[PDB]
Formats: structure tokens, C-alpha cells, sequence
């Protein structure tokens, strides 16, 4: 192959030197269930790295008198009593650069995907504080998630905080990685005012599920602009409640140099039950639900890094997608509440919406996006600017759905629209549309050319019409693209693609549309 | 003389003392953090004495990297805030540092937040109207002169216009000044707020508070008595009448909660800390009107689970005099300033504290406005043409009562350019009894959006 | 796409084999120069020539 | 692509592991290298004198009974002056007769320890339980002792107990033995950190004092190796542990007595018992390093492969052979 | 240098070491019991070291009879179990103590039961289907081959019952090596499971290791880890296809919070323990399959209160590819396996693995099921003749698909009487297509109950 | 290995002894019982809780 399999050693004899420099030194006097006292170190500093013997971490997170309280990152059944702890004299801190691209590291910044190591361009500290107010600027440009009731109902816009919220296997992990996947078109740009790239932040998942989503992205093609922080149920609680920070660390380092960020926690939920684990084991005073009294500023101070930066800055953006699992739908839990307040919006998931075939299965209504049309294309804000209109009065009709023949004109019709609305709001998995499918299949509902098309047919008359579209009258979506809005000259040309697809399109009862 | 570190556990920092220098409560301490990358001077408000020479404190900044035996100098005083007219127009933390134009106000006259309500002698014991000259507040749910109003509402409901509304309406028609303690901002949210006020020209009317969620509960916890010590200075030295909003006094509440968490207090009901109330009594207290100068303020709450009845809420709502809820519904049908007449509420709503025709024009109107919004859903599902002659001449009058109680903001101003119209209580009053009995029923329903008063009424009709 | 995972699943099989092996020839020439490397190491942790 | 890059990978992972293999292969050949080389006697001193040659390059009382302390040590200094041997001898005695009656009197140690301000009952208290039967300058000390407040009643022991250590010590600066009670007081320090049974039985304080003063000079200071002074702390010590560790409580009381005399102890660790020339070159450049007089002590440890390894305080510098390897064969890539 | 027993509280000792032989953690001690009636060697193992050279360990056998100062025996290494083909066909304990054969494995590899789990490197998604039969299971959760499954459920609800019907339908003819982890289940279950693998010729590939509800809180814990040492050496040092069948999971968790608060932990929500994701996240993490070598794990956990919204059963869910959720509410109206076709969900139920059938199939009558569920409440009260004729329809459909959810299974022959059935999976989708599609509205409702395919539904319609 | 869930609500409306069917079980079941009753009986539960 090489004589480098020689060659790098040798760099590392000639280059390697222990030198003797003073080391202040504590020895462990308890050891526990992940916590470590440690009894010297007079000189340690609040949330200093300690280094073990055995070549494991630890985190000084309570400072006494007689010890310090240090939580163990990982292999901590390798500490005992008596052993030296040296200080290292940094805080937490992570390697961040542009070769995390493509790569699965734990919360420290080591690699576990078992490929090379990683060219670290810098280290951050994983406790830097956040841009200030003065140095952040109105959330303008939008994050096209690539679903369609996200981007038409709650949008999503580079710079928000948008919590994924609801109860487990409801959707949540698919519409993050729903929105990861639909980046690699602004990515393939090579323009850095488009290209988002991403972190997914796995916070106490099972290793294979971690695999399940590298693999999702990997036949989706978007591993080559994600790092996935992986902090899998096996490792310490430490790492799970540091894995947020390493994630948001990554990110502001491409952050502070002008590029665009999304950053998924999935979950929150793990990195406050980690973080409540360690509390207790240090003996911090609890509070509801046992967490700390500081768990709400470990998700603002995380959540908080997530922000677009003012033109001085660089102008990059940091968007967070925290995914909250809510047991039994009670949205009116600790770390639901807490996390709801921190966010700028919120896309509710429910397991009701999703049996009932409404998957992706947000709950419009009462899911919201504060940043609101700021986040929409031109061209989406007018197109969906009925669409939350006409789904409240649909959900007000559905108790009428028995009773068409005895509501008014007006009302049957919004119900039917309602129902055509519900349909087009369908989305398969791992198949997010592009801003300006998204943007027509939204004109085939609210203008009302799907008033024609049965109800249990929209989702393939959408689906092939835009198949349609493309592949002939592409001329539309490059001008929805290209101008970001939906010309008149560009709306009749699709009006008319719409009715000659009409002609030719089979409805499955096996009646005409037109 | 000077204290040193003993114990750092998250924010809570103890301090040994020398036994004669031992700081008393809530005074501030500094701390330095001389680590590179967290470079800080901590501030610590003194909580508790522990013994030995021991005080216990809430750090307001983030402790990491702090180290034991660094030490520790007493201000002397409290956290103290910059309060003059210099601090309109510009944005603070809790601590007084201003955050866009840093150093500036270091050399104004400094006021500790921590200072006791009125004496019971100086209180007015007779609740005055504020009229603010918004129909639908003025008519529906008049405000209180130097009391509190909760402000209901949301994204996309106008509630940042209508807090610009209001600083227009206290800057110009009562020659006060405002005090936005953002307690929990967003900064998101609170970096708008600073450029939509710059935009509108109304910054240099209002002292930005901001205490960030990202800072530890301290800091959200004291930002609240910051803006509303700058306030008490506006009140009590400067002789102005102030508007104090806060948004969001459920993060106050919470980060009172989670301070007394993490002092080892043992939790109270809900988990909120047992002396939930008197923190509460202590920030509500100050809001009032002495001497003949008020502090008004706007305080947004939030109600979790939606329950009124949960101790947070429940202990806000003793102190809240009136009720403003902003409607997502009212505000798509084009009704500014959104607020919702039914939802809303008042406690100086009563024959006593307003006149008695006010009482009657204002029941009359939320009559007529309630059978309006019974008869919502019949129009929705059985149509218009299914009512009564009876019901359509109220659905009629109820649907120009509710375009009337829209009105032409002055923070619309910035937008269309039509100055903002302040109308007469009595002029309100008169106009809606003219409403209510039907006098103006034969106009069109786009001649009452967005005017103020009769007048504005007779123009407009005549320019349709 | 079947095809193509199976031809790329032979083709990593075959690259298994072959790398297995050239890893070995390596590994010879690794224990030759073993000797030198280590000698080196212990001038070094030495702070003189071992 | 996909299946380039994983044979791509696959092919750097191969490299990684070879060249783990071989730097693994090649630090135990400069372990063995080391061995062989550390174990030359000249080559050993040569390796410590290197390391001394890179080395010329370079109190749990809380706050009340701290300066309470501090304050009784003032006071044995100003008594101190006029006291003789045989009066510090008695005044040795008599406090920890006292640290005795105290630890058993428990009722009596906390009122005499109470936090009150008012010295008049306690020092009344005092003097009625025990005025004639002490000398002068044992009360003088031994109420100063009781009027200050200390933090926790058991200081106040400490405190005595700690001046019962000082009479002993001046005793010793009185003959000018300083260094031989250091080297006796470290010399039983090191006995009691082997042979653990033995100082868990010194440990026991449930048993009589007597008893374990009995034990120890028959096992330790019964035999004329054992200086007077460093005999008399031992007895004191071993009467008034209270649960502390006999090892641990003499290696402390050895430490406090450098302590007394400026100097501040520095633990040594070599592969062999070096000669004075570098002893005196360590001691210069340790100094040199703190500012402050250090009395070095060794330990023998053949398994640091010919390095030396210093502690003192909460600081360290190793630059043992071991360690050095050590780290070596960890920074492998 | 041996340690000495100090402080005894229940299941948790304490051991003080001299300090040069202070052991590491999870290491195996051994006391002595000499009282006559309860004599035994008692096996500790060091879960805390808390300073003064003292051990705090958690006995793995009772503690009864143990006496202060007795002296503690360090093995120097962690509880070991045997491992081996030779450990097929035999019954263990958490110990590693053969109880079929006594000092039977003594000779036998031992394998350390604490070992880090497989390096993320090594793990790749498993889709690969595993027909059981069950048409609720094969339809609405499919099993992943190689995978993580669990029978979640409340107390007395069917798990142990399900999972013996798991092993006689997976097990029985499966060419690899079954492993049975009774962790803290019923006595008698678990001989039941004996003889009737002994019966059936399973028993030679199969392993059991018996921790049954019986022991103290150590063996709750460790035995789960010693079956799955047996399991992990038959995965890596012989790769055979390995089935890992645990009873009951949940007991795990539960033991370590029965010795939680005796070893000084602060308890978490629910009296949890603070460590109860990690403790359990190393124990699952342990069970994944790694690529080429597979280990199909069913876990049996158990539900406290019948609350899913329960820490324990909430932080297991996420360890998990399959998840059959049993419920009271289902085992109430007669349906026997008693799943909650709503709740429960399995990874591999997506149309790239079962196929577009299948999965239309699924969530059509998920849909069916969720809108009946919806439709309850309604029909109660206001009737079911109230409800929309499509309503109505669906209503009978979704009491059909209920009852034909329903399935008698070899396992519970003597729970019915009758026997056991098996359902291929292409039966289920056609039954359940044609049920969905309505081809057996016409036949009664009670047809469909304990039947188990469409042959046994003509039957059983034309005996009724 | 069972339970008979006694209820008060069936107590009242005269189901003596109060055995809820739906939720009480026996997990021995048939086991339990001689064959004569097993045959009469073998569905009983699961009628009734039908
Ligand atoms: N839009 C969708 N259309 C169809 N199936 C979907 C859709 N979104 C998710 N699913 C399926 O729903 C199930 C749950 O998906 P996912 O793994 O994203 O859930 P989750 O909310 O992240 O839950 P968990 O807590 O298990 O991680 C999976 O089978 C996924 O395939
Ligand atoms: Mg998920």
C-alpha cells in the first residue's frame, strides 16, 4: 500500500516528547454510579475536564470545600478510591471544522463511525455565551423543511427554534430527517447563502436507530452535509447531557463563519433526564419532577445558541428543530412546558392524527410558528395564507359531515375543501417536496382545482400532476424558484397544465374529473 | 477585606467572609472568571447567611469556570439599576448594563431594585379610569390608573402594535414614558421588539429591561424589580406617569421558582416556591399610583394547562385589574387593535367607578355582541337567510359595533400615514349608544373599520 | 439497484481479501522496522541515546 | 460511490490498525529497552541527575475556629518565651491530660466548646472543674482556648490537642533536634504505612488509651532507636487519635512539624536511594521552585524504571521513567 | 487482606478493606453465613466506594443471618457465569450455579457478566420480517429477525402467556440457540417453561437462567446480565442465530430502585432511581444485533399501574424495533393476546419492507380501529343508531376486525380449551383486506372470536 | 397467578360474589379443574366477558 503504515509512527517518535511540567493533583475519595469525588485540586475550575487514570473524563460539576463532584464520561467502572485525577486546565471543550461533515462523533468530538479521525480546524467551548441582541437579526429567510403542512401551516424560518413535539412514534424523527434530506438541493448549489447543513443530535437512542437514521440519510444523499453528534443509551449520562452542546457547538462554529445551520435534538427530553440523574447523584436539591432548578436554563442556554446573526456577523443562522417526546400527549409537563416556552413554535404531533392516516400528523390549530410569514416564500405566503383558515372551518364542520344535504352552499363546500386540504397536507416518508411542488400542490387546493377530484384520490392527483409539471412544464417551478413568487403569467400556465391533467387523469371510483 | 469562593454548584455560589465584613441579604457581590474563553465578573446576590461567616448566593451569570478561594469584593448595595431619562431609548439587563451601548449609564444616579411599595398613608384609596383613548379598552374594559392589566394574546394578534400603541398613548396624550421589563425574552423576540420600536420612532419613549432566558434564574428572576425600580423613578422623581409592561410575569413567577429550588427550599403546592405570593405582593405592590403620579402596567401571564386555577396564575390574577385577550379570530376580520370584547374583561367596569351610562352603553354593547356570537353558527352552517327579521337587523347592528370598536392606532401611523385618533371617553360612550339603538345601521360596514369617533364615522361614510 | 448491491458486495469482499493480505506483507515490513522505531522511542522517553 | 468510499475505508482502517500494531510492537521494545538500560546504577543517576538538570529550568477548620486557632497558636507563642524544658514537658503533659478529660467528658467539652459570647462561664466553669490541679501556663493556653468560639465542639479538642503537639515541638526546638524528631517522626510514619494492622489497631480509640500507648512503645518507641521528642508526640498522638488513622495522624503531625519551622514537606519517589550530591541539588532546586525551605523525604520505588517523582502540597512533577513511558505508549495515534 | 463486614441494611453491605485492597467496582465478594438453618456462602458485589477505604455492596443472596466483622473475601473479579454449548439445556441462576445439575458448568469458560456494549461501528439496521403466526402481531407489529421486541403490558394482563406463545412459535423450529432470562418473573411460570421445553425436545438449544421474584434486589438485577453474557458469547464466539427471550425486563429497573435509596441515591420521579436511563440503556444496549451475528431478543416488560405514561416502561420504549402493547382495557372485553393494536408499532411496518399491501392492509384498519375508538364515547350515550351511516358501517367493521385480532394460541389451550392456530401472513392480509373492504359484514360479530384464520371463520360462522 | 376482581358496582346490581369476568383471571385456568368442569366450561370467561 504505503511505507506511510511505518512512516506515521516514526513522526510520531521523533515528534513525541513527555515533558515534565507541575500537574496539581486531587485523589478520588468516593466513587459512584457515575460520580466521582475527587479531594484536592484546589485550583480546579467549575466544569473542568478531569482526566482519570485509566485514560477516562470527567466533568467538575460541584466544587465544595472537601471535594469535587465530578461526573464520569464514560468507563466509569475504571475509577476507584485512591486514584490520582489531574486537571486539565481547559473547560469542556470540542473540536469543530468542516470534517465533521459526514461523520458520527460523541459528545466530546471523537469519532465512533470507525472511519479516520476528524481534522479539527478549532475547539470551542461548549459553554460560549450566545449572541446577544444586538447581534441578531430578524428571521427573514425560510428553512423549506420539505412538508408541506410545516412550510404552509407553521414555517419554519433559518434562525427559529421550532420544537418537534408529541408523544413516541407519532412522526418526529421522520420530519427532521424529512427536513435534513431536503437540504441536499440547496446544498448541490454550492452556494453558502443556500446550503444548511446539519446536526443531527441523537440524545439517548439505541445505536441501531442511529444507524437507521445514517443509513436514512445516507440513500437520502444528505451524509455529506450532516454530522450526527451520537450519544447512544449506552454511554454515560454525561455524554447524554452533553451531546446537545457538542451539537450546538459544530454548528456555531460554521455559525460565526457566515454559513447556515440546522440543529436537531432528538431528544431533549434524554439530555433533562441525564441531566437530572447527574443532579441527583451530586445531591443538588430537586424540584417537579425531581429535575433541578436550573433545567429550564440548560435548554435556554442550549436553545439560545440557535439564532441568525446580524450582517456584521457573517449572517449565518443556527436553526434548532428540539424533538420532545410528551407522554400521553400532556404538553403541560415540566420539560414540555419548559421547552414550549424557550421555542419560537411548535409543531404538536399525535398518535390520533397519525392513525387517522394524517401523517405527518402536526396538529394545525394548535400548532404555531411565532415567526409566521417572515419565514414563506412570497409565493407560499399568498398561496397558503387561506389554507389555516379553511382547515379551522373544516374541523369546526366535521361534526356535519353526515349532514351535507342540510348545510348551506357556503358550508358544504367548505367542508369538501376541508377534506381535499386534509388529503393534500399527506406526505409519504423520506420524501420531502421542493418549495416550488409544495408551493403548486398548495394552488391545487386552496384556488379549489381539487374541488373536482375525489377526496380519496387528491393525494395521487397531487402526486402526479407535479410528476406531470416537472417533467414537461418545468417553466413553472423554475420561475416559482428562480422569482420566489407565483406570477399571473406562470398561475394561468399552470391553471391550464391543471385542466389539461385533468382530462387525463383516472379517478380510482372510476368517474371523470374536469 | 474581601470574601472568597467556597462551594460552586450550578449558580448557587457560597462565600466565606471575614466575621466582621459578612455582606447583608440581596447585596451584590463580584466575582472574576479569568479563564480565556469565559472571561466574566460574576455578579452574586446574597441569599442567605449560612453561618461561620457563610452567604449563600445566586450567581447571575453563568458560573462556569469559576474557582474556589477566588475572591470575592461587596458592592455594599444591592443590585443597583441606572434610572434617569437616560435610560429611554436604550435596552438593559436585570444588572443595569446596557446592552447596546455597552458602558453607557455607568455614571447615572443608581437605584437598588429592591425598594418598598408605597407607604400605606400615601396609597389613593380610590381606583381612578385610565382613559387611554382606545375605544374598545375605554368602552369594554377601561383601565385602571395605576393598576394591572393581563394581556392575553399571542403570534400574529397584534400584541406587539398594540404595546406600541400604548407607548404612543401614554408618551403623547398623558406625557409619561414606559418601561419594558422583558422578563424571559426570546432574544429572538426581544431583538424585535428593540428594531420594531427603533422603526416606529417610539424607543426613545420606552426603557427596554431585557432579561434573556439564556441567563440563569437570577437574572429572570430580578428584571422585573429592575424596570420597575426605573420606573418608580420615573414616577416618584421625574413626576411621570409610566406604563410598566411585563412580558412574560408567569416567567417571573417560574424563575422565582426555580431560584428558591435551587436555595434548597422546600417546594410549595405545584412545585412553585412557598413564598410564591409574597415575591408576588412585593413586584405588584410597587405598581401604583402616589402622589398623583401611576405606574400602569401591562403584564402578559401565561396560564399553564390553562388553568386558572393553578397557583401561579391564580396568585398573578389577585393583583390584575383589568383583563385585555387578543383574538386571532377578531384580528382576520380586520377589527385592530384585536381585542377581544367578550374575552376581555374589567374590574372598574361598574356603575360606581364609571358613570352609569357608560355601565349601560357597555352591557348593551357585550349583549348585543354575545347573541351576535351565539348566532355565529347558525350563519355559518344554516346561512344568513335562516334567521329572523329580528335576528338579522341584530347580527346587522352587532357586526358594525364590532367594526367600530376597531380604531386607527397610532402605531399604525408608521404604515398608512393617518395620524391615530385618541377619542373622548364621553364621545365613545355617546357614539356606541347611537350604535346599539340603531341610529347607524343604514351605512356600510366598511364605513366604521378603523375611526375614531363620530366624526371619523360621518367622513367616511360620506367618502363611500 | 439489486445488481448493483450485489456486484458492490462482491467487489468488497474481494477488496476484503486482498486488503487482508497486503496488510499482512505490511506487517513484515512493520517487524522490521519495529526494531529501529522502538530504539528511537527510548532515546526519547531516555532524554539521551539509548 | 458508496461502495469506493467503504473500500476506501475499509483500507484506512487497515492502516489504522497496522499502525497501531506496530507502535504497540514498538514501545514494548522500548519498555524492554528501558528496563535494561534504567537498571545500570550509573545510568540511574544519570537519568535523576537529568531530571534535576530540567527541573533548574522551571487546614479544614472553617472560618470561627480557624482564627480561634490562630489565636491559641499567638498565645503559645507569647507563653513560649519564658517556659523551660521540663515546663514544656509538663505543659505537654497536662494538655493532652486535658484533651483526655475532654474527649471523655463529652457534656463537658461541648460547654466548654459552646459558641456564647460570654467567656466568664466558661473560664468559671473551667477553673472550678480544674484550676489547681494544672500548672499556670497550661490554663493560661488552656482557657484562652475555651474563651474563643469554635465552629464545631471537636475543634476545640483539635486545638488543644494541636498546642499538646507545639509544647512537644518547642521542646524540640528548645534541644535543637529538629531534623533528627522530622526523620524519626517520618521514619514511624512510613513503619505505620506498612503493617495496615497496626495502625488500625493504634486506630481503635474504643479500647484504653493506655493500652495502645502500650502497644505502640513495645512494637515502636520502646526501643533506644527512638528519639525522646518523636517518642512523646507518638504517646500523645496514639492517647488522642478520636477515630483518626495512626498513619494518617503521623504523617500530618510530621508534616505540622516542618510546618512550625517555615519549611514545607516535599514527598520523593526515586527507583533507588540517591546520594547527598544530588539530595542537596534536589532540595536547592525545589526550594528554588516554591520560595520556601522543603525537606525532602524518599521512598523507595524500584518500579518508576530509574526516574524521580516529587509531590508536594497539591502539586506535582513526575518526570518518572514509568510515567514517561506510560504516556508514550498512550499518545500512540 | 481480607475486608470486614461494617453496616448491613437490608440487601446493601458494607465492607471495610485495608486500604491498599479497597476492591473495584461490580467486583464479586464473599461473606460467610455460619447460622445453621440459613448457612451459605453469600456473594456481594461492589456497587459504591464511598471513601475510608469502605465498599458498599449490594448481596446477591439474603443477607439473613449475616453478622458485623465478618470477614469479606475479594475474588478480584467481576461475577462471572459459565458459558459454552454446555450451558444449552440446563437451568442457572444469576450466579452462574447450575440448579438441574448441581456444580455442573463449574468447569466451564467464565465469562465476566459486565462488559461494554458493541461499538457503534458494528451495528446495522435490522428489516428482516419474523412470522410468528399471530395475525395481530403479523399484521399491525411485525417482529424484525434480529431485532428488539417487547410485550408491554400492565400486570396480569397476558405477557407471560404471549411470550410462552413467542417461544413455541419462534423457538420450536428455529436451528440456533434459544436463551430465557427469567428476570424477577413467577416461580411457577418458570418450571412451566422447563417441562414444556423438556416435552417438546427444545430444551437441548436451550439455555435458562432463572433470577425468579423469590431472591433480593442483586440477583433482580444481575440475572438479566448473566443470560445475556450467555447470549453475547453464543453471538460472538460462535455465531449462531440467537433468540433471547427475557421475563420480565422491568424488573431490572425495579431491583435498582428497591436497592437505590439504601446506596444513598436521592430518588428521581416516581421513586426512580436517578440512574434508571443508564443503568437500563447498558443492559439493552448490550442485547442489539451486530452485523452477521444476530440475537432476536423478545422482552416481556412489565407496565406499573397500568401506566405507560410510567418512567420505567417510557425510557424502555426507546430501546425497542417492536412493540406488542398489551392492555387492560383489551384483555377486559374477552380479546386474547389481549394487544392494543393502536399503541403498539414496530420499525419494520413500512411499505419498503412488508410490501404495499401489507401496509395498506395495516393502516387501514388502524384507521378503522382509531375512528371506532373515537366513535366509543359517542355510541355510550347518544346510541349507536345516532351515527352516520358510513359511521355505522365502519363500527361493525372495527368490531369484527377486534374480535378477529382475537387468536387462540398454542399457549393458551388451557386458557380456551381449545387448540392452538397458526395464520400465515398472506391469510392475515387477505382476511383482513376482505374484512376492511367489507366482504364479512353479513356474518355475526361473534364469528370472528378465538378462531384464527378464514377456514376456522367459515367454520365457526356456519356453527353459529 | 389470578385474580377474582371483586367489584362493588356488580355487588350492588346483585352479581354475587362480585367477580368482574372481564378483568378477573385464572393463569393456571383448566389446569385447575377436573375435565368434566374444563368441558362445560372451557370458555365461560371469555363468554361472559364478551
Ligand atoms: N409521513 C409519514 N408517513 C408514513 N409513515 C410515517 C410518516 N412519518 C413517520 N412514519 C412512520 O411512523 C413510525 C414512527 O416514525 P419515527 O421513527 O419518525 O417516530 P418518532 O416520533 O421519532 O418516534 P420514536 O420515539 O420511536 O423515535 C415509523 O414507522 C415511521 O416510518
Ligand atoms: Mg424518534
Amino acid at each position: 500500500s504505503a511505507a506511510d503504515i511505518e512512516g506515521a509512527i516514526e513522526d510520531y517518535v521523533s515528534s513525541f516528547s513527555a515533558d515534565t511540567e507541575r500537574e496539581e493533583i486531587g485523589t478520588v475519595i468516593d466513587a459512584g454510579d457515575g460520580i466521582a469525588h475527587v479531594e484536592g485540586l484546589p485550583s480546579v475550575m467549575t466544569q473542568e475536564l478531569l482526566e482519570f487514570p485509566g485514560g477516562v473524563l470527567g466533568v467538575a460539576l460541584n466544587l465544595d470545600e472537601h471535594s469535587v463532584g465530578a461526573v464520569i464520561l464514560g468507563e466509569f467502572e475504571k475509577i476507584e478510591e485512591g486514584q490520582q485525577v489531574k486537571r486539565t486546565g481547559e473547560v469542556l471543550s470540542v473540536p469543530v471544522g468542516d470534517a465533521f461533515l459526514g461523520r458520527v462523533v460523541n459528545p466530546l468530538g471523537q469519532p465512533i463511525d470507525g472511519q479516520g479521525d476528524i481534522a479539527a480546524e478549532t475547539r470551542r467551548a461548549l459553554e460560549l455565551q450566545a449572541p446577544s441582541v444586538v447581534q441578531r437579526q430578524s428571521v427573514s429567510e425560510p428553512l423549506q423543511t420539505g412538508i408541506k403542512a410545516i412550510d404552509a401551516m407553521t414555517p419554519i424560518g433559518r434562525g427559529q427554534r421550532q420544537l418537534i413535539i408529541g408523544d413516541r412514534k407519532t412522526g418526529k424523527t421522520a420530519v427532521c430527517v424529512d427536513t435534513i434530506l431536503n437540504q441536499r438541493e440547496a446544498w448541490l448549489t454550492g452556494d453558502p447563502k443556500q446550503q444548511v447543513r446539519c446536526v443531527y443530535v441523537a440524545i439517548g437512542q439505541k445505536g441501531t436507530t442511529i444507524a437507521s437514521v445514517k443509513r436514512a440519510l445516507e440513500e437520502g444523499g444528505a451524509m455529506e452535509y450532516t454530522t450526527i453528534v451520537a450519544a447512544p443509551a449506552s454511554d454515560a449520562a454525561g455524554f447524554k447531557w452533553l451531546a446537545p452542546y457538542t451539537g450546538s457547538a459544530i454548528g456555531q462554529h460554521w455559525m460565526y463563519n457566515g454559513k447556515h445551520v440546522l440543529i436537531v435534538f432528538d431528544d431533549l427530553s434524554k439530555q433533562a433526564d441525564a441531566y437530572r440523574a447527574i443532579s441527583l447523584l451530586l445531591r443538588r436539591p430537586p424540584g417537579r419532577e425531581a429535575f433541578p432548578g436550573d433545567v429550564f436554563y440548560l435548554h435556554s442556554r442550549l436553545l439560545e445558541r440557535c439564532a441568525k446573526l446580524s450582517d456584521e456577523l457573517g449572517g449565518g443562522s443556527m436553526t434548532g428543530l428540539p424533538i420532545i417526546e410528551t407522554k400521553a400527549n400532556d404538553i403541560s409537563a415540566f420539560i414540555p412546558t419548559n421547552v414550549i416556552s424557550i421555542t419560537d413554535g411548535q409543531c404538536f404531533l399525535e398518535s390520533d392524527l397519525f392513525n387517522q392516516g394524517v401523517r405527518p400528523a402536526i396538529n394545525v390549530g394548535v400548532s404555531v410558528s411565532r415567526v409566521g410569514g417572515a419565514a414563506q416564500i412570497k409565493a407560499m405566503k399568498e398561496v397558503a395564507g387561506s389554507l389555516r383558515l379553511d382547515l379551522s372551518q373544516y374541523r369546526e364542520l366535521e361534526a356535519f359531515a353526515a349532514f351535507a344535504s342540510d348545510l348551506d352552499a357556503a358550508s358544504k363546500a367548505q367542508l369538501d375543501r376541508g377534506a381535499r386540504l386534509v388529503e393534500l397536507l399527506k406526505q409519504p416518508q423520506y420524501s420531502p417536496l421542493a418549495v416550488e411542488e409544495q408551493v403548486v400542490a398548495i394552488f391545487l387546493g386552496t384556488q379549489g382545482h381539487l374541488d373536482s377530484v375525489p377526496v380519496e384520490d387528491v393525494q395521487r392527483f397531487e402526486s402526479e400532476l407535479l410528476e406531470h409539471v416537472k417533467a414537461s412544464h418545468s417553466d413553472i417551478f423554475d420561475g416559482i424558484r428562480e422569482t420566489k413568487k407565483l406570477s399571473e403569467e406562470a398561475e394561468e400556465k399552470l391553471v391550464s397544465v391543471i385542466n389539461e391533467f385533468k382530462k387525463g387523469f383516472q379517478a380510482s371510483d372510476g368517474s371523470s374529473v374536469v | 477585606t474581601a470574601g472568597r469562593v467556597v462551594r460552586i454548584t450550578g449558580p448557587v455560589v457560597d462565600v466565606e467572609f471575614p466575621r466582621g465584613s459578612v455582606p447583608e441579604l440581596f447585596n451584590a457581590l463580584h466575582a472574576e472568571i479569568t479563564f480565556g474563553a469565559l472571561a466574566k465578573t460574576l455578579t452574586l446576590e446574597v441569599a442567605q447567611h449560612l453561618g461561620d461567616s457563610l452567604v449563600r448566593c445566586i450567581s447571575m451569570q453563568p458560573t462556569d469556570g469559576l474557582v474556589r478561594g477566588v475572591e470575592v469584593t461587596d458592592t455594599g448595595a444591592s443590585i443597583s439599576v441606572p434610572v434617569g431619562d437616560g435610560v429611554k431609548g436604550h435596552v438593559f439587563n436585570a444588572l443595569g448594563d446596557c446592552l447596546d451601548d455597552p458602558g453607557y449609564g455607568k455614571d447615572f444616579e443608581h437605584w437598588s431594585i429592591h425598594r418598598k411599595p408605597p407607604a400605606f398613608s400615601d396609597l389613593e384609596p380610590r381606583t381612578e379610569m385610565l382613559e387611554t383613548g382606545l375605544k374598545v379598552v375605554d368602552l369594554l374594559t377601561p383601565y385602571v390608573r395605576g393598576g394591572k392589566i393581563a394581556l392575553f394574546g399571542g403570534a400574529g394578534v397584534g400584541k406587539t402594535v398594540l404595546i406600541q400603541e400604548m407607548i404612543n398613548r401614554i408618551a403623547r396624550n398623558f406625557g409619561g414614558t414606559s418601561v419594558f421589563a422583558g422578563v424571559g425574552e426570546r432574544t429572538r423576540e426581544g431583538n424585535d421588539l428593540w428594531v420594531e420600536l427603533a422603526d416606529a420612532n417610539v424607543l426613545k419613549d420606552t426603557a427596554l429591561v431585557f432579561g434573556q432566558m439564556d441567563e440563569p434564574p437570577g437574572t429572570r428572576m430580578r428584571v422585573a424589580l429592575s424596570a420597575l425600580t426605573m420606573a418608580e423613578f420615573f414616577r416618584d422623581e421625574q413626576g411621570q406617569d409610566v406604563l410598566l409592561f411585563i412580558d412574560n410575569i408567569f416567567r417571573f413567577t417560574q424563575a422565582g421558582s426555580e431560584v428558591s429550588t435551587l436555595l434548597g427550599r422546600m417546594p410549595s403546592a405545584v412545585g412553585y416556591q412557598p413564598t410564591l405570593a409574597d415575591e408576588m405582593g412585593e413586584l405588584q405592590e410597587r405598581i401604583t399610583s402616589t402622589r398623583g403620579r401611576s405606574i400602569t402596567s401591562m403584564q402578559a401571564v401565561y396560564v399553564p394547562a390553562d388553568d386558572y386555577t393553578d397557583p401561579a396564575p391564580a396568585t398573578t390574577f389577585a393583583h390584575l385589574d383589568a383583563t385585555t385577550e387578543l383574538s386571532r379570530a377578531v384580528f382576520s376580520k380586520g377589527i385592530f387593535p384585536a381585542v377581544d370584547p367578550l374575552a376581555s374583561s374589567s374590574t372598574i367596569l361598574d356603575p360606581a367607578i364609571v358613570g352609569d351610562e357608560h355601565y349601560r352603553v357597555a352591557q348593551e354593547v357585550i349583549r348585543i355582541l354575545q347573541r351576535y356570537k351565539d348566532l355565529q353558527d347558525i350563519i355559518a352552517i344554516l346561512g344568513i337567510d335562516e334567521l329572523s327579521e329580528e335576528d338579522k337587523q341584530l347580527v346587522n347592528r352587532a357586526r358594525r359595533i364590532e367594526r367600530f370598536l376597531s380604531q386607527n392606532m397610532m402605531a399604525a401611523e408608521q404604515f398608512t400615514g393617518q395620524p391615530g385618533s385618541t377619542v373622548p371617553l364621553k364621545e365613545t360612550i355617546e357614539a356606541f349608544d347611537k350604535l346599539t339603538k340603531g341610529e347607524f345601521d343604514h351605512l356600510p360596514e366598511q364605513a366604521f373599520f378603523l375611526i375614531g369617533g363620530l366624526d371619523d364615522l360621518a367622513k367616511k361614510a360620506e367618502s363611500l | 439497484r439489486a445488481q448493483a448491491s450485489g456486484e458492490v458486495a462482491q467487489t468488497l469482499t474481494q477488496a476484503d481479501q486482498q486488503l487482508s493480505a497486503q496488510g499482512d506483507q505490511v506487517r513484515s515490513g512493520l517487524e522490521s522496522s519495529v526494531d529501529g522505531l522502538s530504539a528511537k522511542l527510548a532515546s526519547r522517553i531516555l532524554g539521551v541515546d539509548v | 460511490a458508496q461502495g469506493a468510499q467503504q473500500i476506501q475505508l475499509m483500507r484506512q482502517q487497515l492502516i489504522r490498525q497496522l499502525r497501531t500494531g506496530l507502535g504497540a510492537e514498538a514501545v514494548n521494545k522500548a519498555a524492554e529497552i528501558v528496563r535494561a538500560h534504567v537498571a545500570d546504577p550509573q545510568a540511574q543517576s544519570a537519568t535523576v541527575d537529568r531530571f534535576l538538570s530540567e527541573l533548574e529550568q522551571m487546614s479544614r477548620l472553617r472560618a470561627a475556629s480557624r482564627q480561634s486557632l490562630a489565636a491559641l497558636v499567638e498565645k503559645f507563642d507569647s507563653v513560649a518565651g519564658g517556659l523551660d524544658a521540663d515546663g514544656l514537658t509538663n505543659l505537654a503533659d497536662e494538655l493532652a491530660s486535658v484533651a483526655k478529660l475532654l474527649l471523655s467528658e463529652t457534656a463537658l467539652n461541648k460547654h466548654l466548646a459552646e459558641p456564647t459570647d460570654d467567656s466568664a462561664p466558661k473560664v468559671r466553669l473551667l477553673e472550678r472543674l480544674l484550676s489547681d490541679k494544672v500548672s499556670a501556663t497550661t490554663l493560661d493556653l488552656l482557657r484562652t482556648a475555651v474563651s474563643n468560639r469554635w465552629s464545631t465542639e471537636s475543634n476545640l479538642i483539635d486545638a488543644v490537642e494541636h498546642t499538646a503537639r507545639l509544647a512537644l515541638l518547642k521542646r524540640a526546638e528548645i534541644a535543637g533536634e529538629v531534623d533528627e524528631v522530622e526523620e524519626q517522626l517520618f521514619r514511624f510514619g512510613r513503619v505505620l504505612d506498612a503493617e495496615p494492622r497496626l495502625s488500625a489497631l493504634l486506630s481503635d480509640y474504643t479500647t484504653p488509651a493506655e493500652g495502645r500507648v502500650a502497644l505502640l512503645d513495645k512494637a515502636l518507641t520502646g526501643r533506644p532507636g527512638v528519639n525522646q521528642t518523636a517518642a512523646a508526640l507518638l504517646s500523645q498522638t496514639v492517647g488522642l487519635l478520636r477515630g483518626e488513622r495512626a498513619d494518617e495522624a503521623v504523617i500530618d503531625l510530621a508534616e505540622l512539624a516542618v510546618s512550625r519551622r517555615g519549611e514545607v514537606v516535599a514527598h520523593v519517589s526515586a527507583a533507588a536511594e540517591l546520594s547527598d550530591a544530588q539530595r542537596t541539588r534536589l532540595t536547592e532546586v525545589l526550594s528554588r521552585i516554591y520560595g520556601r525551605p522543603v525537606s525532602v523525604q524518599l521512598h523507595v520505588d524500584p518500579e518508576l524504571l530509574g526516574g524521580l517523582s516529587i509531590t508536594v502540597g497539591d502539586e506535582v512533577i513526575d518526570g518518572s521513567i514509568a510515567s514517561r513511558l506510560a504516556a508514550a505508549q498512550t499518545g500512540l495515534p
